[PDB]
């Protein structure tokens, strides 16, 4: 930590004063009879603003928690420590981003109402986001709107149903295929039943979850083959019969674009 | 830290759990109350028929622009910690000193009580010239007067009753609206609701950072004096101690955290639906706006 | 074309509005749902709710399978090769040690599943309560069913998960008039029955909330109440009885 005079008071032969976290906060020097408060030096996490890759190999840092006054203190890596690229921030210092006056929709979220984002030759921007276009309604006591004409509009709203049903095997995770282990495992009581109880309820309860949204109809009404419904056409949300699953066409997008490609399935 | 390392990825997946709690902090917040994309503002002239919003309507002179209730809420609650980064209470003032010492900090949201405010005065604005087509659509003004016949319709009263008795109605609301702002005054635990969720925060912080002077059975609850005073070859049982508690301090800490936040986050979920069933429109829900026809 | 006026009629909206722009309405809703399709095609990131579900359930049970090769303060993480090196009643406290490990990972991770199976749980109910209120019904709370006032939604089935297609009627195009609350006629008060009195510069109509549809203020679309002198902003203007000519014929 950092030495540094101190402003307490202490009994005539005092030593320390200890804090909260059982951390000694001040000391006495043993030469000279003089107090000094103990401060840790400057810590603090540290986040990476960056668009794509592909967008772009620029990046911005954000020191969270810290003013970039010791950043020159510590002056691993230093490349964009150069200066003039420094904007203090209530979530820290950003190193390596513009700052700008007008005001955009959020991009990257930074922090204290604070985004950046990578605009135009092409660098990394941190701007105060505006939180929408103004509007000052026509109010009038005697002034009223009223709608000519209108649209009809579909809107999509996804919404997870289920998970995966995991059943595990505490014994044999933690050590199958050896009776030494089983006997000494045995010595814990009930705790692999315990946990196999619980993941045996999530699994019924996934089934649960799925019939209570789903299986809310006793008889399964079909269409009539002629589509004459007033001239609406329902053709890409109503089943497909050429296909061996029988969903619609919205279905087959929805289950193709619904990518496995990591130890999901993978695993099978 | 080379001890820890063997017991696998117990802090990347506590990391990983607190940034999930703290990401879906703000988006909370933006459920709640960014509903809107357009900030709609209120006329300069607030002939609204006798009804009175001057103390719910913001304050310019204030800094931030919040009504005079909301600056009576904010007085009311005294927060811990605004993100104010280090350079009544009684406890988290020097709480945020050496409890980031500890490392662990408190990062701040993403969404300023500013913009907090702008949002609720977007709202409230386009509540009060538009009734509740600005939740449709486009705001579509109409007189303050034919906005509230409109909801006595609703409410199954003819809207002759509102034309007769205007000045009566628009007296009772006005009154209503004071003796809110008087009961938020003079109250001491209205806004408990909230209280409950700091001081629960602040205990939780804490009891983690108290943990941290518990021996666990090592000589010592100091790291550098049990490092300092013994040999690794025989300190490392004592670390390996000091190590499973403080992990089990973690562990428990960060469960609490995730169920906290899993009931905040169905406080937020019900918040943001009130927000758009009452104040975006006019409900029949019995008893989900409050007590009586809505 | 019969329920979705019942559904117009729901939302406000008088049913001779379908009725007179049905091939318009149909087009609109046939030019959405397509719409929609290619966005779901297009989007890439549609799916963000199954795939973030997904993606956590893998990455929990992949960190779960990793914490079997951590030594967790023991020799070696290999309960074979610690048994080859130490005898038994040495090795117990390796084997413990590994032991208290697993079992802490696995307690961990079945706390983790414990959480967000009540996460998913609440979706669930959520997903139920929206197949009920908009697939089985027309919802008047707003914002549920999608954004503006609902008149129908169809689900359609996802990996994991389900899929709404909120459709909604969103007016358009606005235009300014000139209100009042009321009508002086012959000293009464006539308030519009179902609508809004609107004048367009010159005249003054009865108009439904949603739909400018311009009618002549008659005894039929006003009712009386009280007299003139008691409402505020009341304007004068003729209210048409069609009884009155009737007989003026007769
Ligand atoms: C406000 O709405 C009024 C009613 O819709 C409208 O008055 C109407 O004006 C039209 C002319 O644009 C008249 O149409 C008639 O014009 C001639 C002369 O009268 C006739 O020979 C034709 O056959 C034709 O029918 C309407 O008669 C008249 N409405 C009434 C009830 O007399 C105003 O012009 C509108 N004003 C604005 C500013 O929009
Ligand atoms: C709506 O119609 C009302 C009734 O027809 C009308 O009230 C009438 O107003 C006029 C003048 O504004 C009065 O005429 C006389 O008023 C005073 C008497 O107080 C005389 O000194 C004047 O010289 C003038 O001759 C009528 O007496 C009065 N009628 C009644 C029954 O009180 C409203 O003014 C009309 N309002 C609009 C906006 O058109
Ligand atoms: C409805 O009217 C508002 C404003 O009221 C009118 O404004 C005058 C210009 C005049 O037309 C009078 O009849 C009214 O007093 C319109 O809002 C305006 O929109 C324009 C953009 O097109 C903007 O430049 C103005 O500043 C707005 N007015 C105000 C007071 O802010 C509105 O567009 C009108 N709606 C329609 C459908 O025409
Ligand atoms: C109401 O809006 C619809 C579409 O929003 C209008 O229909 C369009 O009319 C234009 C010509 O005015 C055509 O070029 C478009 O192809 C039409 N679109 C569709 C989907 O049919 C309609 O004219 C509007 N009606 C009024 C009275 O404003
Ligand atoms: C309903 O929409 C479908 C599109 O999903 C229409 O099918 C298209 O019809 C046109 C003209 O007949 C063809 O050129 C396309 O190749 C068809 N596409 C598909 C995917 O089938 C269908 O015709 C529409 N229904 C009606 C009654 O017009
Ligand atoms: C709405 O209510 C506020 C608060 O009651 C009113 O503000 C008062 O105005 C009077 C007249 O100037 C002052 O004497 C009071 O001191 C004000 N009170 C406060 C708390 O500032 C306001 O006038 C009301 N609106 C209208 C249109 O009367
Ligand atoms: C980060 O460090 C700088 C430099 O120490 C701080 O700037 C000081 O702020 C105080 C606050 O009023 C001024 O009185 C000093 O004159 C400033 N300069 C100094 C001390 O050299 C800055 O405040 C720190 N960051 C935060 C968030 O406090
Ligand atoms: C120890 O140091 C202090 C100040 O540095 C001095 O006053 C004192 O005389 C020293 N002790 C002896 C025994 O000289
Ligand atoms: C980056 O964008 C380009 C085209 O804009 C695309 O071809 C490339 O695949 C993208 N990068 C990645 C990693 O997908
Ligand atoms: C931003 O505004 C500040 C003062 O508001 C000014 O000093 C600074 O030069 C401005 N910078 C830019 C890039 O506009
Ligand atoms: C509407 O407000 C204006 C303010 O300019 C006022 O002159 C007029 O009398 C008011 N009309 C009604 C009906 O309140």
């Amino acid at each position: 930590g950092v030495l540094t005079e101190s402003n307490k008071k202490f009994l005539p032969f005092q030593q320390f004063g200890r804090d909260i976290a059982d951390t000694t906060d001040a000391v006495r020097d043993p030469q000279t009879l003089e107090i000094l408060d103990i401060t840790p030096c400057s810590f603090g996490g540290v986040s990476v603003i960056t668009p794509g890759t592909n967008t772009s190999n620029q990046v911005a840092v954000l020191y969270q928690g810290v003013n970039c006054t010791e950043v020159p203190v510590a002056i691993t890596w230093r490349v964009y420590s150069t200066g003039s690229n420094v904007f203090q921030t209530r979530a820290g210092c950003l190193i390596g981003a513009e700052h700008v006056n007008n005001s955009y929709e959020c991009d990257i979220p930074i922090g204290a109402g604070i985004c950046a984002s990578y605009q135009t030759s092409q660098s990394i921007i941190a701007y105060t986001m505006s939180l929408g276009a103004e509007n000052s309604v026509a109010y009038s006591n005697n002034s009223i709107a009223i709608p000519t004409n209108f649209t009809i509009s579909v809107t999509t709203e996804i919404l997870p149903v289920s998970m995966t049903k995991t059943s595990v095997d505490c014994t044999m995770y933690i050590c199958g295929d050896s009776t030494e282990c089983s006997n000494l495992l045995l010595q814990y009581g009930s705790f692999c039943t315990q946990l196999n109880r619980a993941l045996t309820g999530i699994a019924v309860e996934q089934d649960k979850n799925t019939q209570e949204v789903f299986a809310q109809v006793k008889q399964i009404y079909k269409t009539p083959p002629i589509k004459d419904f007033g001239g609406f056409n329902f053709s890409q949300i109503l089943p497909d019969p050429s296909k061996p699953s029988k969903r619609s066409f919205i279905e087959d997008l929805l289950f193709n674009k619904v990518t496995l490609a990591d130890a999901g399935f993978i695993k099978q | 830290s080379n001890l820890l390392l063997q017991y696998g990825s117990f802090c990347t997946q506590l990391n990983r759990a607190l940034t999930g709690i703290a990401v879906e902090q703000d988006k909370n917040t933006q459920e709640v109350f960014a509903q809107v994309k357009q900030i709609y503002k209120t006329p300069p002239i607030k002939d609204f028929g006798g009804f009175n919003f001057s103390q719910i309507l913001p304050d310019p002179s204030k800094p931030s622009k919040r009504s005079f209730i909301e600056d009576l809420l904010f007085n009311k609650v005294t927060l811990a910690d605004a993100g104010f980064i280090k350079q009544g209470d009684i406890a988290a003032r020097d709480l945020i000193c050496a409890q980031k010492f500890n490392g662990l900090t408190v990062l701040p949201p993403l969404l300023t009580d500013e913009m907090i405010a702008q949002y609720t005065s977007a709202l409230l604005a386009g509540t009060i010239t538009s009734g509740w087509t600005f939740g449709a659509g486009a705001a579509l003004q109409i007189p303050f007067a034919m906005q509230m016949a409109y909801r006595f319709n609703g409410i199954g009263v003819t809207q002759n009753v509102l034309y007769e008795n205007q000045k009566l109605i628009a007296n009772q609301f006005n009154s209503a609206i004071g003796k809110i702002q008087d009961s938020l005054s003079s109250t001491a635990s209205a806004l408990g609701k909230l209280q409950d969720v700091v001081n629960q925060n602040a205990q939780a912080l804490n009891t983690l950072v108290k943990q941290l002077s518990s021996n666990f059975g090592a000589i010592s609850s100091v790291l550098n004096d049990i490092l300092s005073r013994l040999d690794p070859p025989e300190a490392e049982v004592q670390i390996d101690r000091l190590i499973t508690g403080r992990l089990q301090s973690l562990q428990t800490y960060v469960t609490q955290q995730l169920i906290r936040a899993a009931e905040i986050r169905a406080s937020a979920n019900l918040a943001a639906t009130k927000m758009s069933e009452c104040v975006l429109g006019q409900s029949k829900r019995v008893d989900f706006c409050g007590k009586g026809y809505h | 074309a019969m329920q979705m006026a019942y559904r117009f009629n729901g939302i406000g909206v008088t049913q001779n509005v379908l009725y007179e722009n049905q091939k318009l309405i149909a087009n609109q809703f046939n030019s959405a749902i397509g719409k929609i399709q290619d966005s779901l095609s297009s989007t890439a990131s549609a799916l963000g709710k199954l795939q973030d579900v997904v993606n956590q359930n893998a990455q929990a049970l992949n960190t779960l399978v990793k914490q079997l090769s951590s030594n967790f303060g023991a020799i070696s993480s290999v309960l074979n090769d610690i048994l080859s090196r130490l005898d038994p009643p040495e090795a117990e406290v390796q084997i413990d040690r590994l032991i208290t490990g697993r079992l802490q990972s696995l307690q961990t991770y079945v706390t983790q599943q414990l959480i967000r199976a009540a996460e998913i749980r609440a979706s669930a109910n959520l997903a139920a309560t929206k197949m009920s209120e908009c697939v089985l019904g027309q919802s008047k709370r707003v914002d549920f069913c999608g954004k503006g006032y609902h008149l129908m939604s169809f689900p359609q089935s996802a990996p994991h998960g389900v899929v709404f297609l909120h459709v909604t009627y969103v007016p358009a195009q606005e235009k300014n008039f000139t209100t009042a609350p009321a009508i002086c006629h012959d000293g009464k008060a006539h308030f519009p029955r179902e609508g809004v009195f609107v004048s367009n510069g010159t005249h003054w109509f009865v108009t439904q909330r949603n739909f400018y549809e311009p009618q002549i203020i008659t005894t039929d679309n006003t009712f009386v109440s009280g007299n003139c002198d008691v409402v505020i902003g009341i304007v004068n203007n003729t209210v048409y009885d069609p009884l009155q000519p009737e007989l003026d014929s007769f």
